[PDB]
């Protein structure tokens, strides 16, 4: 009865959060009221985890929904999971972000915390042994940005000896909302290296180029990109919601996952590749999902990793199969490989089993990987961030909610400090 | 008669807790019931079980055993069981939140909170005892729980019963069906922490006897079951002298005596034999010498090395089912020709033996089949020190970058303790080396 | 190849065989090391909640 | 994709077969220290014999022999013949040995050496001291070497009136097979057999004490076959029937008498090496064993076809791949 509290903050977080929810809830068996309907006991031996009981046996998602507008949130409530969520977790403002980091940080969603605080504190009081706490939400806008991180390092304060952790969307060019999002994202990854114990990139440049090259999608929508997300959190999900001997909880995924405290930007990576309604028909072999979860192609970071090295693994297969050929093909993978994997972290790639797959699907694979490659995505933000502040460019917009030139300036430079760290043990040797 | 407690300690020294009591009770024909109809004396004896199990009025049998873990899961399993009458709930101790594969969290943070309770109830055991001799503690390298908490334990054993013995049942961590990366870090914490308060340790690799499950038994991909399965089967073979009627190892003290001439070097090898498999269908029954040659194979070794480029400090060969004296002479007459077994000069070239007529029982639908005859050589050979060797070095590979130290310190521990027990792990290795070569 | 101390029983029965001859810390130390550790954690959030303050 | 390292940078018998290997296309070499490999060509001294053979999906094999250290060195062979009932005390192509500490046999050597004075030349072997002066090698020693009895009337050949030692080559594999090289050689001496750098026929002290370095047969070494015809020519016989019979004889007792200690046939990991014996011949035809050496080097034309074999018979019969050895059957 290790409870998780679940958090969704803005546009991009409530999206994916909803998604989230449908997709686990099914399955977990629970339908749309919130009413179990499954034909297996392991669907509900973990349900705690994620959900609270309450009288009828109603199961009802330990989850926090924050914006700084009613927009996205009035269409969550009207979608078809709309009324599983506890009613008064909707926790809104009027006023919006305006995709302004500043906005959300300091004045705008200052305003608005502590009534979110106030909820989560009374999901917390309820645990019998909270965990922590999962956190939904894009680093290029302003409410999920700014007041994201603004909650992440309030949750620290009242609850530091939790584990916190975030699935964190990048911004990309090719699916920019606005100009700005490179000084959003540079300012909420300064947030992350500090108060967070582990973070899921998902980014937005690879989610678009899997859309398009893959699944051949010529113009992706977001429904689109997460179809990826959703498969790819339910993945990650999958041994904090079934019983399991590896990565039960989140602290032992810490353990495993984190040599060292900065470094906790997980690349995360899904196989098979599928969009909605495809409905493929012929299950994937084991090989193939090794394979494919291993295959830049998959990876839902913009980040070769060959480009850099492996320090952790967490591979989670899922479905009926041969528990000695996963072993094998996992064991081929790394022996094939294995220059690209530290050789001072010895047998640093674990593997889980899974008995039930995710709907659609008779097999599937996900892939968790702490590599060094994931300087490159910090060193893209950094270089659209550089190009526009040497010139000062659009600060206007965030010097006039308070903010210094200064906080910009060590923004960035812990941000290049964060890849200069990758970079050091991408050339360690033993 | 002298009472023995056993302590079982996180997830693996639970799990093989409940094989090993699970088979005492198919020994000694004790039912899930806790009745033991063949005890004709009721409520109270002075019978050699008697070490293991203590009697209510009512005439139950119980466990002289306590279940500890930081987390429930595990043993409300026990609880649950089969075997849920067996013990009553003071000796299934649990916890809200578990060490996380974290040594120090499992020492230092939760390891205080708790530690005296446990002790509480070990006294409750040891108040029930007339003449208690000592312990036989179960746990984990590896685990959290079973690193860090039996260190402390270990320690405090050692203070409120210092006269008394204390024995180690211990896995050693194989990445095979490890579930943390930091494994070889919690390993060396233990180790260094428990070596002064332990007499004797046996010491089981998963690697091997997940192996043994494969090639032996036709296991495709071994369970924790199956492992225990045969676990078990080492442990009572070890534990039979204390449970049975005999004159080899009746007491914890004999196996130091026997076994351990320098108290540092007090991890003796274990070999175990025959392992058929309750499949094959056709399977002819082997002999005396057999084996007792298959004692001196690597592959049915608890810990995989080679005691050829080793030497011995003592050897016991224990034998349970049809074998006379005579026939085991005879088998190590002939391997001293073809073998190569050299003990160190200031030891005896022998062997003490020991013969239990009840062959071994198997659990009924196990992976075990029946046989007449089998034997569990026990074996101080420096030649283990290869498995300290192993670990050490990904120890050392890992430390050197400070990997995942920073889970520890952030517990309490300093990193001084790192260092200092891999100098006590140096200093092990040394003394093995000098004694062998 | 001698024989030695030739026990026997209804269970069983044991012997010895030779082929050839030779040629600490208190409860209170223990008490202070965990509260030693303790008060280090207990400084480490102290250093946290005072950064989260400023 | 088969995968080796390597761990011994001086060793010329294995740099070639690690180039080989690699010329194959099918292996690829790793960092030394990296712990997934398929083959080590381990160092020499303090190899991690432990650490192999616990890699999941791995098949290991190594090439040194873990306890063949008791046949390559001095003091251990002459202690391995002595003791071992294999060879016994009534061993016939082993020179009279006693092992000898400076500051045991220093009695027994004197009681043997007492009843020689009563030809009495002998060798202190650790710098070597020729002497008849007992006393005289006592002294050499203290300030762990073997002494053992001089081979005073050596076959010599003609022209030269020199003498020589011969050099086999043998690869053990990992099911303990006894591969003997078809090649040998002879390393001569350059300088007439003097019995009162001409007793010594290392090829570093010819070359560097040898006024007539090179002038009978290219850098003082002769190959099987003109060895081969001389021995038909001078003396009537060849080199399989006066010789060989007793190297393979040699050999083949030798590593016998040490594979119940060595062999890898039931281990985690497999094992397999080549060594290097070292003969004389006598007058008579007699072949005596000097030493056996765990890491030796080749003959500059010979290591292509030896390395290749090595390759061929101890590593591709264990990693398949997408004769000049005479197997001495047991
Ligand atoms: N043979 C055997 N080994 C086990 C078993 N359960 C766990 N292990 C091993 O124990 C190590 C992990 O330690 P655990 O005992 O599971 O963990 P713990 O003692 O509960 O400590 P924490 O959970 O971290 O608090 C791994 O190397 C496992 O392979 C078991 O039932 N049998
Ligand atoms: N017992 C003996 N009788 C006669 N000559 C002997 C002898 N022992 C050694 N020699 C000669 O002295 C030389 C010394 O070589 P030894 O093999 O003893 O040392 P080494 O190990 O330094 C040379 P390598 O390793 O190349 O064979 C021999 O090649 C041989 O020519
Ligand atoms: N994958 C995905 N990304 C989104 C979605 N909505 C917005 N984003 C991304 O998030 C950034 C805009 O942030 P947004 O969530 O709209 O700002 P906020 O609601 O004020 O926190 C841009 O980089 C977008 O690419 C969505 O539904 N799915
Ligand atoms: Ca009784
Ligand atoms: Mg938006
Ligand atoms: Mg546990
Ligand atoms: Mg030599």
């Amino acid at each position: 009865m290790r409870e998780i509290v679940h958090i969704q903050a803005g546009q991009c977080g409530n999206q994916i959060g909803a998604k989230f929810w449908e997709v686990i809830s099914d399955e977990h068996g629970i339908d749309p009221t919130g009413s179990y309907h499954g034909d297996s006991d392991l669907q509900l031996e973990r349900i705690n985890v994620y959900y609270n009981e309450a009288t009828g046996n109603k199961y009802v998602p330990r989850a926090i929904l924050v914006d700084l507008e009613p927009g996205t949130m009035d269409s969550v409530r009207s979608g078809p999971f709309g009324q599983i969520f506890r009613p008064d977790n909707f926790v809104f403002g009027q006023s919006g972000a305006g995709n302004n980091w500043a906005k959300g940080h300091y004045t705008e969603g200052a305003e608005l915390v502590d009534s979110v605080l106030d909820v989560v504190r009374k999901e917390s009081e309820s645990c019998d042994c909270l965990q922590g706490f999962q956190l939904t939400h894009s680093l290029g806008g302003g409410t999920g940005s700014g007041m994201g991180t603004l909650l992440i390092s309030k949750i620290r304060e009242e609850y530091p000896d939790r584990i916190m952790n975030t699935f964190s969307v990048m911004p990309s060019p090719k699916v920019s909302d606005t100009v700005v999002e490179p000084y959003n994202a540079t300012l909420s990854v300064h947030q992350l290296v500090e108060n967070t114990d582990e973070t899921y990139c998902i980014d937005n440049e690879a989610l678009y180029d899997i859309c398009f090259r893959t699944l051949k999608l010529t113009t992706p929508t977001y429904g689109d990109l997460n179809h990826l997300v959703s498969a790819t959190m339910s993945g990650v999900t999958t041994c904090l919601r079934f019983p399991g001997q590896l990565n039960a909880d989140l602290r032992k995924l810490a353990v495993n996952m984190v040599p060292f405290p900065r470094l906790h930007f997980f690349m995360p990576g899904f196989a098979p590749l599928t969009s909605r309604g495809s409905q493929q028909y012929r299950a994937l072999t084991v090989p193939e999902l090794t394979q494919q979860m291993f295959d830049s192609k998959n990876m839902m970071a913009a980040c070769d990793p060959r480009h850099g090295r492996y320090l952790t693994v967490a591979a989670i297969f899922r479905g009926r199969m041969s528990m000695k050929e996963v072993d094998e093909q996992m064991l081929n993978v790394q022996n094939k490989n294995s220059s690209y994997f530290v050789e001072w972290i010895p047998n640093n790639v674990k593997t889980a089993v899974c008995d039930i797959p995710p709907r659609g699907l008779k097999m599937s694979a996900t892939f968790i990987g702490n590599s060094t490659a994931i300087q490159e995505l910090f060193k893209r933000i950094s270089e659209q961030f550089t190009a526009m502040f040497r010139r000062k460019a659009f600060l206007h917009w965030y010097t006039g909610e308070g903010m210094d030139e200064m906080e910009f300036t060590e923004a960035e430079s812990n941000m290049n400090d964060l890849v200069s760290e990758y970079q050091q043990y991408q050339d360690a040797t033993a | 008669m002298r009472e023995c407690i056993s302590i079982h300690v996180g997830q693996a020294g639970v799990q093989i807790g409940n094989a090993c009591w699970e088979l005492y009770c198919l020994e000694h024909g004790i039912q899930p019931d806790g009745q033991m109809p063949s005890d004709k004396t009721i409520g109270g004896g002075d019978d050699s079980f008697n070490t293991f199990f203590s009697e209510t009025g009512a005439g139950k049998h119980v466990p002289r055993a306590v279940f500890v873990d930081l987390e429930p899961t595990v043993i409300d399993e026990v609880r649950t069981g089969t075997y849920r009458q067996l013990f009553h709930p003071e000796q299934l101790i649990t916890g809200k939140e578990d060490a996380a594969n974290n040594y120090a969290r499992g020492h230092y943070t939760i390891g205080k909170e708790i530690i005296d309770l446990v002790l509480d109830r070990i006294r409750k055991l040891a108040d029930q005892c007339t003449g208690l001799q000592g312990f036989l503690v179960f746990h984990s390298f590896g685990g959290g729980t079973g690193s860090g908490f039996t260190s402390l334990l270990m320690e405090r054993l050692s203070v409120d019963y210092g006269k008394k013995s204390k024995l180690e049942f211990s896995i050693y961590p194989a990445p095979q069906v490890s579930t943390a990366v930091v494994e070889p870090y919690n390993s060396i914490l233990t180790t260094h922490t428990t070596l002064e308060h332990s007499d004797c340790a046996f010491m089981v690799d998963n690697e091997a006897i997940y192996d043994i499950c494969r090639r032996n038994l036709d296991i495709e991909r071994p369970t924790y079951t199956n492992l225990n399965r045969l676990i078990s089967q080492i442990v009572s073979s070890i534990t039979a002298s204390l449970r049975f009627d005999g004159a080899l190892n009746v007491d914890l003290t004999e196996f130091q005596t026997n076994l351990v001439p320098y108290p540092r070097i007090h991890f003796p090898l274990a070999t175990y034999a025959p392992v058929i498999s309750a499949e094959k269908a056709y399977h002819e029954q082997l002999s005396v010498a057999e084996i007792t040659n298959a004692c001196f194979e690597p592959a049915n070794q608890m810990v995989k090395c080679d005691p050829r480029h080793g030497k011995y400090m003592a050897c016991c060969l224990l034998y349970r089912g049809d074998v006379v004296p005579k026939d085991v002479n005879a088998a190590i007459a002939t391997i001293k020709t073809k073998r190569s077994i050299q003990f160190v000069d200031w030891c005896p070239t022998g062997f003490k033996v020991g013969i239990n007529y009840q062959p071994p029982t198997v659990v009924p639908g196990g992976d075990l089949a029946k046989v007449q005859r089998a034997v569990c050589m026990l074996s101080n050979t420096t030649a283990i020190a290869e498995a300290w060797a192993r670990l050490d070095h990904k120890f050392d590979l890992m430390y050197a970058k400070r990997a995942f130290v920073h889970w520890y310190v952030g517990e309490g521990m300093e990193e001084g303790e790192f260092s200092e027990a891999r100098e006590d792990m140096a200093a092990l290795e040394k003394d093995y080396e000098e004694v062998g070569v | 190849m001698e024989v030695i101390e030739l026990n026997k029983c209804t269970s069983g029965q044991s012997f010895e065989v030779i082929l050839k001859p030779p040629s600490d810390p208190s409860l209170e130390e223990i008490q202070k090391k965990l509260e030693a550790a303790e008060e280090r954690r207990k400084y480490q959030e102290a250093e946290l909640l005072k950064h989260l303050a400023e | 994709m088969y995968t080796f390292v390597v761990r011994d940078e001086n060793s010329s018998v294995y740099a070639e077969v690690s180039r080989l290997l690699l010329a194959t296309g099918q292996w690829k070499r790793l960092r030394k220290d990296n712990p997934r490999f398929n083959l080590m060509l381990g160092e020499r001294n303090r190899l991690p014999f432990g650490r192999l053979g616990h890699e999941p999906g791995l098949v290991q094999l190594v090439n040194y022999y873990r306890g063949a250290d008791k046949l390559c060195r001095k003091a251990s062979l002459v202690k391995l013949i002595k003791t071992s009932p294999e060879l016994s005390e009534s061993c016939t192509w082993f020179p009279e040995s006693y092992v000898i500490y400076p500051t045991d046999e220093r009695e027994v050597f004197l009681a043997a050496y007492n009843r020689r004075r009563e030809g009495n030349v002998w060798i202190a072997k650790s710098g070597i001291l020729i002497s008849s002066e007992a006393s005289e090698l006592l002294d050499f020693i203290d300030e762990v070497h073997v002494i053992q009895k001089y081979l005073e009337k050596p076959l010599l050949l003609e022209p030269g009136h020199r003498k020589f030692d011969i050099r086999s080559w043998v690869l053990v594999d990992h099911l303990y097979n006894i591969y003997l090289y078809r090649e040998g050689v002879l390393r001569t001496s350059s300088e007439p057999y003097n019995s009162a750098t001409c007793h010594l026929t290392n090829h570093c002290i010819q070359k560097e004490y040898s006024k007539n370095y090179g002038r009978y047969e290219e850098g003082n070494e002769m190959f099987f076959e003109e060895f081969n015809q001389y021995l038909m020519d001078a003396l009537n016989t060849t080199l399989e029937n006066s010789i060989l019979l007793q190297i393979k004889h040699i050999i083949r007792s030798c590593l016998m008498c040490i594979e119940p200690a060595i062999s890898t046939k039931h281990l985690h990991y497999q094992s397999f090496q080549l060594f290097g014996f070292d003969f004389m011949v006598d007058e008579e035809l007699k072949v005596w064993l000097i030493e056996v050496n765990g890491a030796p080097a080749c003959a500059q034309k010979l290591y292509a076809e030896l390395c290749q074999g090595i390759v061929d018979v101890a590593i591709s019969s264990v990693f398949p791949l997408a004769s000049i050895f005479i197997k001495l059957h047991h």
